[PDB]
């Protein structure tokens, strides 16, 4: 997160990190043992990591989970980032602690300028790298599809939203992929792309979730 | 058949490199060295083919040349295919100057221009601060003011007939860049001992890695635009490893068989800025390389340069190198992954090229210019 603060411990619960020897992406909890991210952030060995405040150092209350089951969007196309969504089955159920909660997914396809929270723990800096050690959070408005589509265009589909600030200072970047972007208790978003980091005219594209729903539900109901 | 004559002129370009590299090391120790063995071989060339007898044998042995019948054609093909082209700016220059009370050969004064594309030029010897500061300025103009007084006064008197001067500008932009932002001091090891602090460049490069056994070090090539120049970084294991392996650099196919280890890989690449600015006496130099009769006289035999077919021979023989390694290159400027920048985060092993290193630009295939780098 470019340009934001640092959430109070355990007020973003559903959100999770992807390890590999190293944190390189977010998701989110939507029951026990169902973790949603990016499908871009795919790797055939991922430990998910729950509870955590300070990625860098352990403090005791984490969870690390595999992932045993990785399923990405059949039609998630490597190129255009569209339905870019993933499903991660826990190896084992998760504890449900003030710590390690699940996000509920959309009832409703959230208008442009509805406020939203986005959580992560990628870069901070739109121009060089910093990795924080505690979790940043950034309260982002949706902005409507005819100002992302200009800030991107043919790059935009019915399945990307457009969430941040034209004049840019505050947005995600790289490490936040996969991460949440949470509307009134609903997972309207999932960090995804966009050029650069926190640039002018270039918003964040997120996948827009309202559009997975049957999806999410009937492929973790059958599997 | 233009095949013949340039994968031969690779093989003589490798033998005065590593040559030209041993010597400049052996006449400025314990420091930073950067310089263009390859741009002093049309110099020589131009030069083997007014100095008859004894001398030209001696300078085609050095040029590894068979006879001038080639040595044209070598150099009349290098002579077409001289400017600039993508990825690096390249300044290679070459020129001599004979005083001004001399009468030279008015035909071959164009066999130079044709052949070498440089020209034969009289200037007041007598005039030191007149003709030292012609010199330099035909050098400033031919390097963007780049390289300035390569030669000094104290070297100029009408007891000089002749001097060589050669200079060559190096700087260029990579395939994909280093980020400003991401520059910071990071350790570097001058010895065992020391370790100071200098501006470490960050980045992620595709580059060709090589664990190489035989020189106890490691090899990166990281390219500049285009894909036709590339950085040859060869780093010892050891901190102090570093003249240890200018011993094993003296064998002019260490590189070629080190070249084939190379593998391709993505790694993080932490390379310190660094610039070079070294002054070489060629005359000493190339003196210690068995090209001892041009600078002497009555020996030299410069009977052809000359329409008289005079006494003549070389005072001087300068080259000033000025490289330049910064963060400038490609792939637009800050939060710059792929075309849509996906907000994942990929890290890369890490490759610090934190003690002393020997260095070189691969201009496809051949090696312009070398170094080593004792301290950023």
């Amino acid at each position: 997160i470019v340009g934001g603060y640092t959430c109070q411990e355990n007020s973003v619960p559903y959100q999770v990190s992807l390890n590999s020897g190293y944190h390189f992406c977010g998701g989110s909890l939507i029951n026990d043992q169902w973790v949603v991210s990016a499908a871009h952030c795919y790797k055939s060995r991922i430990q998910v990591r729950l509870g955590e405040h300070n990625i860098n150092v352990l403090e005791g209350n984490e969870q690390f989970v595999n992932a045993a089951k990785i399923i990405k969007h059949p039609n998630f196309d490597r190129k255009t980032l569209n339905n870019d969504i993933m499903l991660i089955k826990l190896s084992s159920p998760v504890k449900l602690n003030a710590r390690v909660a699940t996000v509920a997914l959309p009832s409703s396809c959230a208008p442009a300028g509805t406020q939203c929270l986005i959580s992560g723990w990628g870069n901070t800096l739109s121009s060089g790298v910093n990795e924080p050690d505690l979790l940043q959070c950034l309260d982002a408005p949706l902005l409507p599809q005819a100002d992302c589509e200009a800030s991107y265009p043919g790059k935009i589909t019915d399945n990307m939203v457009c969430v941040g600030f034209l004049e840019g200072g505050k947005d995600s970047c790289q490490g936040d992929a996969g991460g949440p972007v949470v509307c009134n208790g609903e997972l309207q978003g999932i960090v995804s792309w966009g050029y650069g980091c926190a640039l002018p005219d270039n918003p964040g594209v997120y996948t827009k979730v309202c559009n997975y729903v049957d999806w999410i539900q009937d492929t973790i109901a059958a599997n | 058949g233009e095949t013949d004559l340039q994968k031969i002129l690779r093989e003589s370009n490798d033998q005065f490199t590593a040559q030209m590299f041993s010597e400049v090391v052996k006449a400025n120790p314990g420091q930073n060295v950067v310089l263009s063995a390859f741009s002093v071989l049309p110099p020589l060339g131009q030069l083997a083919l007014a100095s008859v007898g004894e001398s030209h044998d001696e300078l085609l042995r050095a040029l590894a040349l068979p006879n001038d019948n080639v040595t044209k054609d070598v150099f009349a093909d290098l002579n077409r295919g001289v400017r600039a082209v993508k990825g690096v700016d390249l300044k290679m220059a070459s020129k001599i100057y004979v005083a001004k009370g001399l009468e030279l050969n008015d035909d071959f004064a164009a066999v130079s221009r044709d052949v070498f594309g440089s020209e034969v030029q009289n200037v007041d010897f007598v005039k030191s601060v007149e003709a030292a500061g012609a010199i330099n300025k035909w050098v400033e103009d031919q390097t963007n003011n780049r390289i300035k007084n390569l030669v000094d006064p104290d070297a100029l008197d009408e007891t000089t007939r002749s001097v060589l001067v050669n200079a060559i500008y190096f700087k260029g932009s990579w395939k994909d860049k280093f980020v400003k932002e991401r520059t910071m001091d990071r350790d570097f090891h001058v010895s065992k001992d020391k370790t100071i602090k200098v501006p470490t460049m960050i980045g992620k490069k595709d580059v060709r890695y090589a664990d190489v056994p035989e020189l106890d070090a490691k090899m990166i090539e990281m390219s500049y635009e285009g894909d036709q120049a590339s950085m040859i970084i060869i780093l010892p294991n050891q901190v102090d490893g570093i003249t240890a392996l200018e011993q094993k650099l003296k064998d002019p196919k260490a590189l070629s068989r080190a070249e084939e280890r190379l593998y391709n890989t993505e790694v993080e690449i932490t390379l310190p800025k660094f610039k070079i600015e070294t002054t070489t006496d060629l005359k000493e130099v190339l003196s210690n390389m068995n090209i001892k009769k041009l600078f002497t006289p009555g020996a030299a035999r410069l009977e052809n340069l000359l329409k008289t077919k005079e006494s003549l021979t070389v005072d001087a023989a300068i080259q000033k190198a000025f490289i330049e390694v910064n963060e400038e290159g490609a792939e637009a400027a800050a939060a710059n992954a792929f075309g849509i920048v996906p907000k994942s985060l990929i890290l890369y092993p890490e490759v610090h090229i934190d003690r002393p290193f020997y260095f070189e630009l691969k201009i496809d295939g051949i090696p312009m210019f070398n170094g080593k780098v004792i301290e950023p």
